[PDB]
């Protein structure tokens, strides 16, 4: 009782409309307004609008009208809302929520929250994972480069998976572009190189994609 | 030297207090028909005079928005359109599919003439009748093409009986004994507060319950400079209510002489069917005079800065969201249900520094599913001939935007939602206390011994 | 503003008919323009017009088969009928029109309609559709009695109507009678042309009549003489 | 206008002072965790919402508020938001010091040959095992600014709750063989480390 | 069509053959056959210079009110077709002009025919053909009977007869063609034409033998 | 001069004390204003019918705490009951001048059921039983 849920996530591109529901429940939804609010990853919590089930009406922070369209289904006890031309620059987290139970009539502020909807707006047309080695020269380090690859996840290796101590993988970066790009590395003593060889791998799924890299050992 | 307490009865004291309240009409009873749906058959005669009595050196808090007094006749008159609706014609039998076209081909189409089966009086037999159709009351299905009316999925449907009237005629509000009606004299009165001119009374004035929506119509007006009344004006979630000091005249017709076609569906049962339009076919409309509008627009965004700042951009815009009956402003006129495009009116920017009348377009609708109520919807019967009612401006309801670009502009557009917004333009003067006439204080003065 | 019609008089099935307008005592641009027919023993019926920005609308009743334009060099409109059957025979009228709007609303809404007067007509132009080929007429003097009198020229077995006939090339104009002309059983037409003379003018003045057939183009100038006697 | 403060340092059992200053400001005070679901603490400025721990309160003025944490808990590690009816606040991230201070182990990687042969260059800086979650980079070739090729991620929690981040000097084969050592410059709690890189190899 | 007919002087009233539903815009034209029409009233009311004010047209003023055209003083030549053009802002744009009223006007003078007989030219019985020309003018009314006879005998081979019409003068003419062979024409005595105008006859004669 | 109903409730409490027949007569009526009416002859019923039981069910209680107070005959009667000081310290000319009804009732809203048990034991429990063995004689 008393709670939000909404649409599952979504990845639309630049011009493209969306639509997200907030389903809501354990309370006479009717009786409450319905505002909805956008946070980025890194920017504060943006105010978008309102609507009464009761008379279905709304109001829009200026930096939103027209391009927004919230609706609802009160037969299901349910919201909407839509937004239309969609850029790149309004990807973000989209949260649903109200005041209920506050003593509050004054609409305001809100308690009740969906989870969100997080809803990556990019032209992550598919683009094509480049892998690239990372030398190495006490101990040395060594590792690869994963590099433009259109949406995550990706999965990186290293000797047919029976090399896997003393390695450390860092987060990937959306680089600017709409790329993604990470990489490895794992310290080897210096003693094996030379001799001893070491190899690395990678995996991407959303283009049936798969890269490999031998390094024969540098005398160093 | 010898204090004693010392009982007083019918002591000056009064609590705050949610009670039954009553109705009160002029007792003009002018029935020579049978219609009068808001003064039923007893509601209870007005006084001839009423004794509006002002109270000396006494303050008293008003508050509108949280006040038990609009939350009654909210209820009140809904209690009386069901109780007007039971008795009459129910159409369960007009969701037949409906066979329609277009009327016009001197296109320059919002009006079907349908075709469909019905139900006569013999229950074997049945009959193709055509009605004519507003837009709005029906929808198409899948070659013909087949419709069928809007509500058939949402709600039953019963036809209001062509005697009952559906104009609002002041109505009264008297107190039971031991109860009092408290009056706020203040012209500049706040939204809330204490009030500093009371007077009391038996029963209120004579409220119109003129049920629209964007405009308040045939109300009661504002002295002075025009007042502006909000739970909190800051916020945009509570709506901003206004009312006028100078009313604005509007003249609202639907300017095609229809006609009425009583269809037999049953042993009693009848439906009064929309016949052919006799004359041009016209669409409904209102003006109302520019001039006057620009006028009424200066004394609200003076009323406005007193609590925006002397100096920031305050424009006006339509409404932009809500059902068909929200997005306009929709009442009854003389019977028909109006609902038109008010653009033209809040479309000027203002910087706070003839006639040539705005027309408005106006749809109408026959099925109607009034106070934001879902189940029972209602078949307003067509009414024979051209309609013309007028109807005056006596306040309006509005609502501001959320957080722009540091508010370096504010902008209000229509809308009242909830109906007692209306009720609240009548009754922000008014709050309900109950009597206690008794009052304990320390005299010397001591009874008569027993001993 | 005066306007007069020229056409074949004469097509075949299933070919084009053209037919023009020439105007004279003023312009084109200045009205709307239109063309009706008659079909001899039927009513009235309204064909299509072009107006002033060369916009033309034509009525619906005949499949799509009619262009109207403004040659507006020659101060002609013209025009062109394809796929005519002989179904098609009638009188050809140009016509100007006024186009009123009668205002019975609100114009901002549009509760008007446009309607058109015609305020100045041509003359018509007589076509016949048929497969029968064009035959000039033979021309015969009518003399006068020799004992006033009146004299004539017959016009013989012709296809199709119509015939003008001057009497000394339009110089003699009181006292012509011409007559509508007979369709014989044969399917030829026949008419006749007279006019009244003064006895005393016989012998010395000669009365030629000019017949002018321009379907098959045929103009014949054929002497009446007297009597011997 | 809208505003409060971005960081603030913190221990357990201590207290937590923030701000927040602007009109109609405190109107209510949310929690964030990394993640969904923001959360409301109280109602008003000092509103205990029905159903929250007691030992939260909160003070204002005429425009600025400010909200009040006791005893302190990891509990409470997360971003910290001032409502303004229709406007928010811009974001403080509240830090409860519970692990000990760590330092970067920075390591820089020169563009592989395979990366250079495709018409890339890709300097590769790995910043690890550093506590709290934070660190600055700088690259600077031959000490000069360089602003072109700069790629940066934020830090994500490890298996050993210390935090790393990794950043992308993208150069060219022409911009790699041009400057003597491009030098990534690891800024950690105000300590500057130098890690450079050059074709030559060490 | 539709007939009607009216005595001369009186007042004529003729009637739209459509009637309108709503607004109307209401045109009328006056056609006698084988004239270019003219237009007589527009915009229901309206009269075009070089029109008579006894004609005159029903105003629209509020609706019901049947368009009507009213004719004072009918004239010998106002006998015509007359069509309403019905254009409302109901039926959509009015494409038909109508049906045809067709005036007859009674009560003109009889007037007997002038007839004039001619026998065949001198260059036509060259051509071997012969044939009897019949010419009738100035009659009314427009019921005549034209008959052939060869000496004194009826001839029902090669005869053609024409329609009687109305001359300039609303009075009505015809004329009537025989047939034949010069073998016929030389062979008879005499040949005559019969022309019969409300129960009277004029009748002129031509023989191969005269000057 | 004569004005109406209630129009000294915001003067000083001593003032107020003196017109207690007028506000005695409205308390109840009622069948003045709404016997049905029955001369005619619904919602308004209803609404009717609760507001005249509302009006003599408030008017019986307080009509009720006068009878066994024996003050049912008279609108004003004096007791026994002290004035414990503690209930209100202002003295007899704070309370009686220069305050009304209300700011007192607002400073007296606390007591009032200690008073009312104090009004219901000490006198008229016992004052009416020494009426009985007093007149045996
Ligand atoms: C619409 O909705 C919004 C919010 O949703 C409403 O805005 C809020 O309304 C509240 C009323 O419902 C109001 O609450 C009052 O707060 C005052 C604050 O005063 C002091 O309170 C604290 C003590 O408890 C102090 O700690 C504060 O620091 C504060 O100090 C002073 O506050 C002044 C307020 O602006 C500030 O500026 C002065 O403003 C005045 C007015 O304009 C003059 O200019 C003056 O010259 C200015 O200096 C001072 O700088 C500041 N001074 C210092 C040293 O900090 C509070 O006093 C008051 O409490 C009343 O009752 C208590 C007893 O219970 C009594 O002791 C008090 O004296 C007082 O009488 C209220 O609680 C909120 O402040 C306000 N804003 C916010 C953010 O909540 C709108 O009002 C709504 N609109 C409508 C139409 O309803
Ligand atoms: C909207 O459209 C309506 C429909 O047209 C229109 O109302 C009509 O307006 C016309 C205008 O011409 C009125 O016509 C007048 O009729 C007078 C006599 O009224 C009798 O006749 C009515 C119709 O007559 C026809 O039908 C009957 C039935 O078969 C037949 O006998 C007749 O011969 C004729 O063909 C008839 O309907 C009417 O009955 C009414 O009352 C009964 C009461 O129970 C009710 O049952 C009916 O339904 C109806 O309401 C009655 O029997 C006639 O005398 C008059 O001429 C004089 O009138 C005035 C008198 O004041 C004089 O000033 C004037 O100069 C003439 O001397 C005229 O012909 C017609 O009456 C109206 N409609 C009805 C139903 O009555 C509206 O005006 C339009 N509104 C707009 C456009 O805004
Ligand atoms: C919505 O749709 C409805 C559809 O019903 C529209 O209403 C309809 O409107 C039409 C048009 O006016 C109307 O038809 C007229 O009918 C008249 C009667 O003639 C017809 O009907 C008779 C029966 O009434 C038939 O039987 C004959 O009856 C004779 C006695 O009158 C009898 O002697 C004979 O032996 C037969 O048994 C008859 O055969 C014929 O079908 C007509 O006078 C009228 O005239 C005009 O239209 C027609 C169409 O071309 C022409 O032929 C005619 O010469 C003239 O120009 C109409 O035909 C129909 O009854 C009416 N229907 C209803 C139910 O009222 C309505 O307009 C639409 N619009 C709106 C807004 O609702
Ligand atoms: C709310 O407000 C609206 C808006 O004002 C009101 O709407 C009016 O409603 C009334 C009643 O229903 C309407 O009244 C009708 O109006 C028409 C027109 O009247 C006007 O015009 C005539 C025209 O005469 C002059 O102009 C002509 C133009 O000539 C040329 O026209 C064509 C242009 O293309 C062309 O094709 C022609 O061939 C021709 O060359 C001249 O020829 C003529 O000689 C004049 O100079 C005037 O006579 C009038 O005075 C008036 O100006 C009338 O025909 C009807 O009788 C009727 O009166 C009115 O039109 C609506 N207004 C508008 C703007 O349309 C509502 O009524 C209001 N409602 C409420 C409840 O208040
Ligand atoms: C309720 O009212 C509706 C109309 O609003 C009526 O619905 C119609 O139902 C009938 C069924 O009786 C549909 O009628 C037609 O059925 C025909 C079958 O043949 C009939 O005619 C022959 C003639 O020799 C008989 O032998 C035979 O027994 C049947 O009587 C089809 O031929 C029809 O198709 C024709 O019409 C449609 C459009 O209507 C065209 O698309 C076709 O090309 C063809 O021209 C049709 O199927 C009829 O379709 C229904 N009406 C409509 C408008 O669709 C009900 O009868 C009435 N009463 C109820 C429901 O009780
Ligand atoms: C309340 O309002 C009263 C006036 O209202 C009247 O009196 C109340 C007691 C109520 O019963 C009301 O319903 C009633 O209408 C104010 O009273 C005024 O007080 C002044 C003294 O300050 C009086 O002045 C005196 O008048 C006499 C008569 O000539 C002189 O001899 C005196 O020397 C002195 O001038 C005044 O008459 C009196 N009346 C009016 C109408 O003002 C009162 O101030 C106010 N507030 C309270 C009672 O707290
Ligand atoms: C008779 O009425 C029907 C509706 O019941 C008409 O159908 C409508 O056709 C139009 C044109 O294809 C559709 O498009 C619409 O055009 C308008 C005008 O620009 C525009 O404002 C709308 O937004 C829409 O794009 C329209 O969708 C369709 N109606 C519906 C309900 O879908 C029909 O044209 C009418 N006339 C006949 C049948 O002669
Ligand atoms: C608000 O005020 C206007 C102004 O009166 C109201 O218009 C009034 O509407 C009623 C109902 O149509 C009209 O009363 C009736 O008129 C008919 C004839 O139309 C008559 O036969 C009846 O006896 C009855 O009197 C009234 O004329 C009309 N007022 C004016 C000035 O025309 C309007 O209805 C009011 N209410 C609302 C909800 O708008
Ligand atoms: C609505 O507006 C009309 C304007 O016509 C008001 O009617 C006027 O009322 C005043 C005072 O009652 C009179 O002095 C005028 O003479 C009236 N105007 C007339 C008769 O044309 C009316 O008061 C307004 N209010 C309501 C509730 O109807
Ligand atoms: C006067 O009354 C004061 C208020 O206390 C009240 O009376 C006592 C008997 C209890 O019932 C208590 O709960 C009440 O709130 C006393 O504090 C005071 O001592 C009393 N003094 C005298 C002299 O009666
Ligand atoms: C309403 O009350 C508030 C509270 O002081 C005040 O700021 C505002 O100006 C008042 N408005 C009017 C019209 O009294
Ligand atoms: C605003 O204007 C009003 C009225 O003209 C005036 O009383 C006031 O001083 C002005 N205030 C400011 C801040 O401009
Ligand atoms: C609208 C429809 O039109 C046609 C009639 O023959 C039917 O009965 C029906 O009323």
């Amino acid at each position: 009782q008393v709670q939000l849920v909404q649409s599952r996530a979504e990845v639309k591109k630049p011009g493209a409309s969306v639509k997200v529901s907030c389903e809501a429940s354990g309370y006479n939804f009717v009786d409450h307004y319905i505002h909805w609010v956008r946070q980025a990853p890194g920017q504060r919590p943006q105010w978008v609008g309102w609507m009464n089930p009761r008379g279905g009406g709304v109001n829009y922070s200026q930096r939103f009208q027209g391009r927004v369209t919230m609706t609802r289904d009160t037969s299901i006890d349910t919201a909407y809302m839509q937004l239309n031309r969609l850029t790149s620059g309004d990807t973000a987290v989209y949260y649903c929520a109200t005041q209920v139970k506050l003593d509050s009539s004054a609409g305001y502020p809100f308690d009740i929250w969906g989870q969100g909807t997080m809803v990556t707006v990019s032209s992550a047309s598919t683009k094509g994972p480049s892998v690239f080695p990372l030398a190495p020269s006490g101990t040395a380090a060594l590792g690869c480069l994963v590099k433009d690859y259109f949406p995550e996840p990706v999965t990186v290796s290293w000797n047919s998976g029976a090399l896997t101590s003393g390695v450390h993988t860092f987060p990937a970066v959306l680089q600017s572009s709409g790329l993604y790009s990470l990489s490895s590395v794992v310290t080897v003593p210096s003693s094996s190189l030379g001799t001893q060889t070491y190899i690395c791998n990678v995996n991407h799924k959303p283009s049936n994609t798969k890269v490999d890299k031998k390094v024969e050992p540098k005398s160093c | 030297e010898n204090l004693w307490v010392t009982v007083y009865y019918g002591v000056p004291v009064w609590k705050d207090a949610e009670t039954t309240l009553f109705c009160a009409s002029d007792a003009k009873a002018y029935e020579t028909e049978k219609h009068n749906v808001w003064a039923t058959h007893a509601c209870v005669p007005t006084d001839p005079n009423p004794q509006e009595i002002h109270l000396e050196n006494v303050t008293e808090e008003f508050n509108m928005w949280k006040n038990n007094m609009v939350e009654q006749m909210h209820t009140d008159i809904i209690s009386l359109w069901d109780q007007s609706l039971k008795p009459c014609v129910k159409l369960t039998p007009l969701c037949v599919t409906l066979q329609c076209t277009n009327v016009t081909n001197n296109i320059t189409g919002e009006l079907k003439n349908c075709s469909f089966n019905m139900t006569t009086e013999l229950r074997d037999k049945k009959q193709k009748v055509y009605s004519l159709f507003y837009r709005l009351d029906v929808v198409q299905i899948n070659s013909n093409k087949e419709y069928r009316l809007i509500n058939c999925n949402t709600s039953a449907i019963t036809q209001a009986c062509p005697k009952v009237s559906f104009e609002p005629i002041p109505i009264h509000y008297c107190a039971p004994a031991g109860f009092a009606i408290l009056k706020c004299k203040d012209k500049k009165f706040n939204g809330t507060g204490p009030c500093p001119s009371v007077s009391t009374v038996q029963c209120t004035h004579g409220i119109k319950p003129v049920v629209s929506t964007q405009l308040l119509l045939n109300g009661s007006l504002a002295e002075e400079e025009v007042m502006i009344r909000s739970e909190n004006i800051t916020n945009n979630a509570k709506n901003i209510l206004v009312q006028f000091n100078t009313p604005v005249q509007i003249n609202c017709t639907r300017p095609n002489n229809n006609t009425r076609k009583s269809i037999r569906i049953g042993p009693g049962q009848a439906f009064y069917a929309t016949g052919d339009i006799i004359g041009d076919i016209r669409q409904a409309h209102c003006n109302v005079s520019k001039a006057t509008w620009n006028e009424t627009l200066g004394k609200v965004v003076k009323q406005l800065r007193k609590h925006f700042g002397n100096n920031t951009i305050i424009r006006f815009a339509n409404s932009s969201g809500g059902d068909l009956e929200v997005t306009t402003h929709s009442f009854n006129c003389g019977g028909e249900f109006f609902y038109c495009n008010t653009s033209g009116l809040f479309n000027s920017t203002w910087i706070s520094n003839s006639n040539d009348s705005i027309t408005l377009p106006c749809r109408i609708k026959q099925i109607i599913n009034m106070w934001q109520r879902i189940g029972q919807a209602m078949y307003a019967p067509p009414i024979q001939g051209v309609i013309r009612c007028v109807s005056n401006i006596t306040g309006l309801i509005l609502t501001r935007d959320g957080g722009s670009t540091n508010s370096t502009t504010e902008t209000f557009r229509p809308g009242g939602g909830d109906m007692r917004d209306n009720w609240r333009s009548e009754l922000y003067k008014y709050k309900v206390v109950k009597i206690e006439p008794l009052g304990v204080a320390p005299t010397r003065c001591k009874r008569r011994v027993v001993g | 503003v005066q306007l007069q019609e020229s056409g074949p008089g004469l097509v075949k099935p299933s070919e084009t008919l053209s037919v023009t307008c020439s105007v004279s005592g003023d312009s084109m641009n200045n009205y709307y323009w239109t063309w009706i027919r008659q079909s001899p023993g039927k009513g009235l019926e309204w064909i299509g017009y072009i107006s002033d920005r060369e916009s033309a609308t034509y009525n619906p009743s005949l499949n799509s088969r009619v262009v109207i334009s403004r040659d507006t060099s020659k101060n002609q409109l013209s025009l062109k009928l394809n796929s005519v059957t002989p179904a098609d025979t009638a009188v050809y009228y140009c016509a100007t029109a006024r186009r009123g709007q009668r205002i019975y609303g609100v114009v901002s809404f549009g509760e008007f309609f446009y309607y058109y007067s015609m305020d100045v007509w041509g003359k018509g132009t007589t076509v016949t559709v048929s497969s029968a080929s064009t035959k000039g007429p033979s021309v015969f003097p009518l003399a006068p009695s020799s004992k006033t009198a009146a004299l004539g020229c017959l016009v013989k077995d012709y296809f199709p109507e119509p015939v003008t006939v001057s009497w000394n090339s339009g110089a003699l104009t009181s006292g012509v009678h011409t007559f509508p002309a007979v369709l014989q059983s044969s399917g030829l037409y026949s008419l006749s042309s007279v006019v009244t003379v003064p006895s005393s003018s016989l012998g010395t003045q000669t009365y030629i009549c000019n017949v002018n057939h321009k379907p098959s183009n045929t103009k014949v100038d054929k002497r009446v003489e007297p009597k011997s006697c | 206008a809208l505003t409060q403060p971005r960081s603030v340092s913190g221990s357990p059992g201590q207290s937590v002072n923030i701000s927040c200053t602007g009109a109609y400001s405190g109107l209510g005070w949310y929690q964030q965790h990394p993640g969904r679901a923001p959360k409301l603490i109280i109602y008003e400025v000092n509103r205990r919402p029905s159903g929250v721990s007691d030992r939260f309160s909160g003070s204002k003025s005429g425009n600025t508020a400010s909200l009040t944490i006791s005893g302190l808990r990891t509990e409470d590690e997360a971003d910290y938001f001032c409502s303004a009816f229709e406007y928010f606040g811009e974001g403080t991230k509240l830090t409860v010091l519970s692990q000990p201070k760590a330092a970067p182990s920075v390591t820089l990687f020169p563009p592989s040959s395979e990366e250079l042969q495709a018409n890339k260059a890709t300097l590769v800086c790995l910043i690890s095992d550093f506590y709290p979650g934070a660190v600055t980079v700088a690259w600077k070739a031959d000490s000069s600014p360089v602003k072109a090729g700069v790629e940066t991620t934020t830090p994500s929690k490890q298996s050993n709750n210390k935090y790393a981040a990794s950043s992308y000097l993208s150069l060219t084969p022409e911009q790699w063989k041009s400057h003597k050592s491009y030098s990534c410059q690891v800024t950690h709690e105000g300590s500057t480390v130098e890690k450079t890189v050059a074709p030559t190899e060490c | 069509v539709r007939p009607l007919s009216v005595a001369l002087g009186e007042t004529a009233r003729i009637s739209c053959g459509r009637q309108a539903l709503g607004s109307r815009a209401v045109q009328w034209y006056q056609h006698r056959p084988g004239q270019a029409p003219i237009l007589l009233i527009y915009n229901n009311q309206d009269r075009p210079s070089g029109i008579p004010e006894r004609f005159s047209g029903t105003p629209d003023i509020n609706f019901g009110t049947r368009a009507t055209l009213t004719i004072s003083g009918v004239e010998a030549g106002d006998e015509a077709d007359y069509y309403c053009h019905m254009w409302d802002s109901r039926s959509g744009f009015s494409w038909s002009f109508g049906g045809a009223t067709r005036l007859t006007v009674l009560g003109q003078p009889k007037a007997a025919p002038s007839v004039t007989l001619f026998p065949p030219s001198s260059e036509e019985l060259q051509a071997n053909k012969a044939t009897l020309v019949c010419l009738i003018s100035d009659f009314y009314p427009g019921a005549v009977t034209v008959a052939w006879k060869a000496d004194s005998s009826p001839v029902k081979a090669g005869v053609e007869t024409t329609t009687p019409s109305k001359q300039s003068n609303n009075k009505y003419a015809a004329s009537s063609y025989l047939s034949l062979t010069p073998e016929q024409w030389k062979s008879h005595r005499s040949y005559s034409c019969q022309v019969t105008h409300e129960g009277s006859t004029v009748e002129k004669t031509v023989a191969p033998t005269e000057c | 001069v004569f004005l109406g109903f209630l129009g000294a409730a915001g003067s000083t409490m001593g003032a107020a004390s003196m017109t207690l027949t007028v506000q005695a007569r409205n308390l109840l009526s009622g069948i003045v204003q709404q016997q049905s009416n029955l001369l005619r002859a619904t919602v308004w019923g209803i609404k009717q019918l609760q507001a005249r039981v509302l009006a003599v069910e408030r008017y019986l209680r307080d009509q009720q705490l006068l009878g066994i107070w024996g003050c049912s005959g008279k609108l004003i009667c004096c007791t026994n009951v002290p004035w414990n000081s503690s209930w209100s310290n202002r003295n007899l000319s704070e309370i009686w001048d220069n305050m009304t009804w209300l700011q007192w009732d607002k400073e007296i809203s606390n007591y009032t059921q200690i008073i009312y048990g104090l009004l219901e034991e000490s006198q008229n429990q016992q004052e009416k039983n020494e009426q009985d063995l007093l007149a045996l004689d």
